[PDB]
DNA sequence: TCATATTATTACGCCAGACAGGG
DNA sequence: CCCTGTCTGGCGTCCTCTCACCTATGA
RNA sequence: UUGAUUUGGUGAGAGG
């Protein structure tokens, strides 16, 4: 139908061929009767008839001439919409600009006609006089003019003069400003300067210069000439219930503005004088910019009361305008809502839906079937049958329901697991019951929630919510690999107390023929549900190729687990039953059923073990009682030993030993390891309290409490709920963020006092105030996430590519925390992985990584595979099928289309929720010693001691993959050396971080070179020791005599020649910085190893902070190419550092502020890439510096450490790809043989795809450079105005897009989400297909 | 509460809200990018288009549905025209292309 | 009956696909003139669709070969009528 | 509210989450039968044509 | 009833982005 | 002229339910 | 050709 939405400037002549008639008289309505105003603002003539085909006043009350206008009516013939979508015109007496390419920061006509922002208003408001092509007079054109300059200049150049002000003159100003004469200028002054701020300022300019030619936008069309009035029908007039009308905001804005508009005509009639007119005009000026947008300028009009009326600008902007509110989000017929219940008799594809609710939503259906069998005849008949309630609708109800799946959907949808399509089961009652597995997919619980059902009506849509969105078909999350249907709370309890055992029961070790007599000794009261047993199990091993192999034998085993293996599918070894089944290992028991069997015995097999779980926690009767909760007998003891330590500590502080913070630090250390023993006293005393005797004497086993199996299942609890309930409550926090002293020594069996509860409830009011204002940045984090992915389509099959992220474990210093099979499991390898023995070809170079492969990696213990990344796809517009990896939540790889963006941001932003808001190394295994990044040097003593700052220790195992890494600072005392072996818990590694040693590489004497006492450094002779050290000054305490002095420490023979540095002809000078300490004085021999100075010196912001890429306060500052580096000029503002390159060329520099502790000696060779001084490290230098893929593990990294901290399971193709959505646009360095210009900052695929086609002929491409823009200001810089206009603020983004000229070719999600057609991902992948191959 | 078809807005061609007015429920934002999240590209278009706001397409598809023809003509929303009015009444000229 | 389409997202290996051959096929059924070529347990026309693709005899290309065949047999009703 | 019997155990689950399984001896006695009241109101005010 | 047309409170918290000031 | 405080604008969660209250003037 | 007004907007409170 259309392609393309193509926005532009109005010109006067498409705003007159817009309209339909002139808006003159401001009189709305007659509101004595019920007529309107001829012509006022709802006229007849100019716009059409209030009712349908009828002249309002009088004639056609019929059919048959549609279309005469008599006089006496003056009144157009047609539809009641007809006047919805005709406009009308207001002829505005005096010019007056347009708000928003005047303040939009920047503004259109501030960057255009080259004047500052403040001078532009004044002569707006009639405040200021402006030139315009004087003659020959000594004065300017942009030069502005006063009252004072004016008159003098009246009375001076009263002949050839021209000077206005308002609108007027600066429309003449645009009008006359020759646009490509400019361009030629302002390009040769961007070649003719070097100014960097200039040419940036300089280039600003040119680039809306020049846009505004290459389109048809005027530069008379800024100010508005004839002002256009939205439609009636969108502004609508309808009274409330009453007498009066409720009338619209925007009827006061065009009002205003047309009685203004007809008092300055009537002046300009009477010639009124010349403040009387620009107050006139001025007020019209004020009165148009109020109308158009209301508030940016000075404070905002209002009519009742005090609160500012909602102008247009304000219907389209905000939370509440067009984007947000009525076109991404829409209200929707067919659909329903009313409270949940649980309902566990269904089976997972089907809810239970009221009959009241499903008779209304469906009455087009069983009008259709009404119709069909011929009970009745019109419509009429069959509303009344079905307002009646006959005895027949329901059979009609029963089949239209039976295969129409609803979509269920609770209020707060976060990932796509949240829309969930079943079939209706009719129910008798008010209330959907939905099925409990499906629950935990939703976040449901039953405590008073709510669910809206939404009702496929085609059948298309019935078709994707059996086969895409049905609850079968979502049992993963897409997340991750972990299954989403996993059985939460009552099922766990069933299963934990039914397969357990106990040391004597009914039945203990008699031997049975099968399971099925396993459940009629249970049933029939001759055995109990645990009681160890030998029984005749049949486990079916499919170890052939699809065949599955029978094998019977006799497992030691109990009688509840072999009732529950009555339930489990035919391929599952009998021993994942074995064991006692918490709720880690039901949900592994369901993931490998999903693996071996597929997915309809893991749908049936789901739901048998609901069944199962729901009936044998109701025989199990398992309460909690006051007695459950067993309090340690070992407390009290506890509690006392912790009073007197606490005296003694005191006892300490009356006397004055000890300090006031070692004091608070021992009372917190006393409590937290009191509060630890009590914790391991009521641990034991509830993990073995059952003590039963069998045949004899006693025998122990693990307890049958209540508390104790709903804390070890995993149903509902843990080691610290169950520890405040029989153990103390720990230490609760002040406010203040510091702890308190004093812990609550009272759990809550025992009855709290009140100071105990009052602390208690500092520490949960805190916890509630986070959860109820972290939910709004969790929120906005999402939808940030989902504007800036909005676009990305798998839209290929292969990108045909080697590169790819180099995925190995990640290490933090403890053992080692996620290994490689949970980073590489399911992703493309990129070159073909190696055998770690030689040169093997292990797995080929195209291979998807799926569990068997990821076994055989196992094996063979691979270190590291270079794998396939979304950051890395060459796809221009979209990411290839091989480069993203695994579907998650289908076994497959990705299909071409499904959305991969928009669930990837979903799966980063949903767990926003339960993210928070607010000396020498040790080794712990044993192991082989590698070093990397190393240059060392064997001090004296033989302990290697190193030059290198940046060496990284790591442990590798006798295998060959890496288990520990450290990184060891310059000069460290290594107990160990490279290649070695050591023991499990020795000390490896030593340094002074106080201390910065300044150790060197040869031996010889030492020499003072530029050290004088008096001015470099000073005498400070020991106080309790005696033996002195000459202390280095810095260049700030001397004075600027000697302040040029530079000491420094430089090593000699036993003659005085320079002992050189081995493999160069320098000496080795080491030039002291300041604060330092001369540890070794004159004339002392030295090594390698020793000193020459003494130098002293987060969970959901984080997350944020690391997406929209926001730089840290004190950045780590880095070198921009390698060489010698040197300092520079003393503290002007900063302190000056030069790199010189080796080979490459010089003039880089940088001004270091100098309140940092820097890490770089004036003889120390630097690199791309390489520290300067220390702390965090923005993106932006990452991405500068050392590449794409450093930048992208370093984002991986750093937010996997605030979800692993927390405790989430994500994988990193989705923030892989939000990290591609990141650094999408790039900036030119060499423009080369293209079009393009020299600092313009362009979107990568446009420059890939054109230096391609122009690389694939015989000219050479350009050269880019990639640029990493935040989310919020890489969605709002896109090449889709629509996309950046349902996202922030839509006033800078639609007069960018306005003045440019700019088009819309749709082509992703929310354009056509906005526009009502299908989305180029889904179902309407092969529709998009279609249209873009028959263009 | 439940609703198949009854009175909408003025301005908007899109249902009333609540319950003491008759009106549907709103599918708001995130549901459309939970539609959006799966390949619910049929389901979406006529949950933003026939069930809520065309008229045309909503007055079509209900003489479809009661004749027996479970099949939408879509067509364009009405709030988006009702957009592109209130951003051609600054002056702003938005358009709709070649076909 | 229906609980799972997984094998009819088997034989058609790309289960966006699904739903436009089943539409198609539905639709074939619906208004739609077309018998079905399956026994029928009181199914609607959607699960009778991915009842045929799941036996393997309805997919993209044998509904583009009944169509061309039915194009064939109003191109020769035609000729056959007037001629 | 009213002081009922309640036992504390999983009943085939009904009482799956927070949910509350309820015998039909509190709804024969009536001990939860609550009374609402509701003003409706009627005007027949002169907007317009008599 | 039918045209006439706008004044005497303060008490967010970052976080970019533009601007006059000065070593 | 390159750092720099300082000022100005622009964000800040979705869905739902109940109730009340709506410009002054004026010969 | 067989019928009608809240959304608009504010404030306050509540649920998940
Ligand atoms: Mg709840
Ligand atoms: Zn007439
Ligand atoms: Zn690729």
């Amino acid at each position: 139908e259309f392609d393309a939405i193509k926005i532009a400037l109005a010109s006067p002549d498409m705003i007159r061929s817009w309209s339909f008639g002139e808006v003159k008289k401001p009189e709305t309505i007659n509101y004595r009767t019920f007529k309107p105003e001829r012509d006022g603002l709802f006229c007849a003539r100019i716009f059409g008839p209030v009712k349908d085909y009828e002249c309002l006043c009088g004639k056609y009350k019929r059919l048959k001439h549609r279309g005469v206008i008599c006089e006496k009516c003056g009144v157009e013939v047609t539809q009641t919409k007809v006047r919805r979508e005709r406009m009308g015109h207001i002829e505005l007496a005096s010019p007056t600009a347009h708000i928003w390419f005047l303040k939009s920061l920047p503004s259109r006509i501030g960057l255009l006609l080259d004047m500052p922002l403040r001078d532009i208003e004044r002569v707006l408001y009639f405040e200021s006089y402006v030139v315009i092509e004087g003659g020959m007079t000594n004065l300017e054109r942009q030069q502005i003019l006063t009252e004072e300059q004016y008159l003098d200049a009246l009375e001076e150049f009263g002949d050839e003069f021209d000077a206005k002000m308002g609108a007027e003159a600066i429309q003449a100003l645009l009008k006359s400003m020759d646009l490509e004469q400019e361009c030629e200028q302002l390009r040769e002054e961007l070649n003719e300067t070097n100014s960097e701020t200039k040419r940036k300022k300089l280039t600003k300019r040119i680039k809306l210069l020049e846009a505004f030619v290459q389109s048809g936008n005027k530069p008379e069309w800024m100010i508005l000439t004839v002002l256009p009035v939205l439609p009636p029908d969108l502004r609508p007039l309808v009274p409330l219930d009453g007498g009066r009308f409720a009338t619209s905001d925007l009827n006061d804005l065009y009002r205003r503005v047309i009685n203004r508009n007809n008092r300055l005509k009537r002046l300009l009639d009477l010639a009124a004088p010349d403040i009387i007119v620009r107050n006139e005009k001025r007020m019209l000026q004020e009165a148009v910019d109020a109308l158009l947008d209301n508030g940016r300028r000075g404070r905002a009009i209002t009519g009742s009361n005090k609160r500012p009326l909602k102008s247009l600008a304000d219907m389209i902007k905000g939370k509440q305008g067009r984007f947000r509110q009525n076109l991404l989000g829409k209200r929707v017929d067919y659909s329903g809502r009313s409270v949940i219940t649980v309902g566990p008799y269904l089976r997972l594809h089907q809810c239970g839906l009221p009959k009241k609710m499903a008779l209304e939503l469906f009455k087009p259906f069983i009008y259709g079937k009404l119709e069909l069998r011929g009970l009745a005849t019109t419509i009429k008949a069959a509303k009344k049958m079905v307002e009646r309630e006959e005895a027949v609708v329901w059979d009609i109800l029963d089949e239209v329901i039976r295969e129409h799946p609803v979509l269920l959907n609770r209020a707060p949808t976060l990932h796509r697991l949240g829309i969930q399509a079943f079939e209706p089961v009719l129910i008798e009652g008010k209330a959907i019951q939905l099925h409990p597995l499906v629950c935990a997919a939703y976040n449901a619980d039953f405590d008073g929630d709510q669910m809206a059902v939404h009702v496929p009506l085609t059948l298309e849509a019935q078709l994707e919510a059996r086969a895409l969105m049905m609850s079968t078909n979502n049992i993963l999350s897409p997340a991750n690999g972990e299954p989403i249907i996993v059985p939460s709370q009552d099922v766990v309890l069933g299963l934990y107390y039914m397969t357990r055992d106990c040391v004597n029961a009914k039945g203990e070790g008699m031997v049975l023929t099968g399971p099925k007599e396993a459940e009629r000794l249970y049933r029939s009261g001759l055995a109990s549900l645990h009681a160890r047993v030998k029984v005749r199990i049949t486990e079916y091993e499919k170890d052939a190729n699809g065949e599955l192999v029978a094998k019977t034998s006799l497992k030691d085993t109990t009688v509840g687990r072999a009732i529950l293996w009555m339930i489990v599918p035919k391929g599952l070894p009998y021993s994942i039953v074995n064991q006692a089944l918490g709720k880690k290992a039901i949900s592994k028991m369901l993931n490998t059923c999903y693996r071996i069997l597929g997915l309809k015995p893991t749908v049936i097999f789901a739901d048998q073990i609901m069944y199962t779980g729901f009936a044998y926690a109701a025989r199990s009767g398992a309460s909690v009682g006051i007695d459950d909760m067993v309090i340690p007998e070992k407390k009290h003891e506890i509690i006392s030993e912790a009073e007197a330590e606490v005296a003694e500590i005191q006892e300490q502080f009356q006397s004055g030993l000890v300090t006031a913070g070692e004091r608070y630090n021992k009372v917190i250390d006393i409590w937290a390891a009191a509060n630890d023993r009590v914790s391991k006293a009521m641990m034991d005393n509830l993990q073995t309290e059952t003590v039963i005797n069998r045949d004899g004497q006693e025998e122990k086993q693990v307890s049958f409490n209540s508390i104790y199996m709903m804390a070890d299942s995993g149903a509902r609890g843990s080691a610290a709920q169950i520890r405040q309930l029989a153990g103390m409550r720990g230490l609760m926090a002040k406010p203040d963020g510091s702890i308190i002293e004093t812990p609550i020594t009272a759990n809550f069996r025992e009855g709290l006092n009140v100071l105990q509860y009052f602390i208690s409830t500092h520490g949960a009011r805190k916890g509630l105030a986070d959860t109820a204002l972290k939910t709004a940045n969790s929120g906005y984090l999402t939808r940030r996430l989902v504007d800036v992915a909005q676009d990305l389509v798998v839209t290929e099959d292969d990108c045909g590519t080697h590169e790819g992220i180099m995925m190995t474990p990640v290490i933090e210093g403890g053992d080692v925390k996620e290994p490689l099979r949970d980073r590489v499991l399911g992703r493309v390898t990129a070159e073909d992985v190696l055998k770690p023995g030689t040169a093997d070809i292990l797995v080929p170079r195209n291979t998807l990584l799926h569990e068997q492969w990821c076994d055989l990696l196992e094996e063979n213990s691979v270190d590291a595979v270079k794998v396939r990344s979304v950051v890395s796809c060459d796809t221009d517009f979209g990411v290839c099928a091989h480069c993203y990896g695994r579907d998650l939540a289908r076994g497959h790889i990705i299909n071409k289309g499904e959305a991969i963006g928009v669930i990837a941001a979903q799966s980063i932003g949903e767990p926003g929720t339960q993210l928070t808001m607010r000396s020498s190394i040790q080794v712990k295994n044993k192991g082989s010693i590698k070093l990397s990044n190393v240059k060392s040097v064997v001090n004296s003593s033989g302990k290697l001691v190193i030059t290198s700052r940046n060496t990284e220790l790591k442990l590798i195992d006798e295998f060959g993959r890496t288990k520990e890494s450290y990184k060891v600072p310059y000069g460290a005392v290594l107990a160990k050396g490279d290649g070695e072996q050591v023991a499990g818990g020795e000390t490896v590694a030593n340094w002074d971080p106080h201390t910065m040693p300044v150790i060197t590489e040869v031996s010889g004497f030492v020499r003072f070179t530029d050290m004088i006492d008096g001015q470099t450094i000073t005498r400070q002779t020991d106080e309790l020791t005696g033996l002195s050290s000459l202390v280095v000054l810095d260049s700030a305490e001397r004075t600027a005599g000697g302040k040029d002095l530079r000491p420094a420490l430089k090593i000699v023979d036993a003659q005085g020649n320079d002992v050189l540095i081995p493999g160069t002809d320098m000496p080795a000078q080491y030039f002291l910085p300041g604060k330092a300490i001369v540890q070794l004085e004159d004339g002392v021999q030295i090594s390698s190893g020793d000193t020459l100075a003494r130098i002293p010196q987060g969970g959901l912001p984080r997350v944020a902070d690391l997406f929209e890429a926001r730089r840290p306060k004190e950045p780590a500052i880095l070198a921009e190419i390698s060489g010698i580096v040197s300092f520079g000029k003393e503290t002007k503002g900063k302190r000056r550092l030069v790199i010189t390159p080796v080979d490459g060329s010089d003039p880089y520099e940088e001004m270091i502020p100098k309140w940092r502790q820097l890490n770089v000696f004036e003889g120390e060779r630097v690199e791309r890439g390489d520290v300067i001084s220390d702390g965090p490290e923005a993106p932006h230098d990452i991405l500068r510096l050392r590449g794409v893929h450093a930048v992208t593990r370093y984002i991986v990294n750093e937010v996997q450490d605030v979800y692993r901290l927390q405790g989430v399971k994500i994988n990193d193709k989705h923030i892989e790809v939000i990290v591609r959505q990141m650094l999408r646009k790039a900036t030119i360095v060499n423009a080369g043989s293209s079009d393009f210009l020299e600092g313009e900052q362009v979107e990568y695929s446009r420059v890939k795809i054109a230096n391609r086609e122009l690389e694939a002929n015989g000219k050479v491409g350009a050269t880019y450079s990639r640029d990493l823009l935040g989310i919020t200001k890489a969605s709002l810089a896109t090449e889709s105005f629509i996309s950046a206009a349902s996202f922030q603020e839509t006033t800078r983004v639609l007069t960018e897009a306005a003045v440019a000229g700019k088009r819309d070719e749709l082509r992703g999600l929310k354009e056509n989400v906005i526009v009502g057609r299908l989305i180029p991902a889904g179902t309407g992948y092969a529709y998009h297909q279609d249209r873009m191959r028959r263009r | 509460h439940a609703r198949s078809t009854g009175s909408y807005s003025l301005v908007t061609q899109q249902p009333l809200g609540g319950k003491a007015q008759f009106g549907g429920q709103r599918f708001g934002e995130m549901e459309v990018w939970a539609l959006e999240a799966y390949g619910a590209a049929y389901t979406l278009q006529e949950m933003l288009t026939v069930k809520s706001d065309d008229v045309n397409g909503r007055t079509k598809m209900y003489k479809n549905i009661v004749d027996g023809n479970h099949q939408m003509e879509p067509g364009m929303p009405e709030s988006f025209n009702v957009l592109l009015k209130e951003i051609r009444s600054l002056g702003i000229n938005i358009e709709l292309e070649d076909e | 009956a229906r609980v799972t389409v997984q094998d009819a997202v088997e034989k058609i290996g790309n289960r966006f696909d699904l739903v436009l051959v089943a539409a198609r096929r539905a639709r074939q059924m619906q208004v739609g003139g077309k018998d079905p070529l399956v026994p029928e347990e009181n199914d609607k026309t959607t699960v009778i669709a991915l009842r045929e693709i799941e036996e393997g005899l309805i997919n993209n290309q044998i509904l583009d070969v009944r169509e061309r065949q039915e194009q064939q047999e109003q191109e020769a009703a035609e000729l056959q009528a007037v001629t | 509210g009213q002081n009922m019997r309640v036992a504390f155990m999983p009943w085939n689950g009904y009482n799956f989450e927070d949910s509350i399984l309820v015998s039909e001896r509190v709804v024969q006695e009536d001990r939860f039968t609550t009374i609402h009241i509701q003003e409706l109101a009627c005007v027949s005010r002169d907007t317009k044509l008599g």
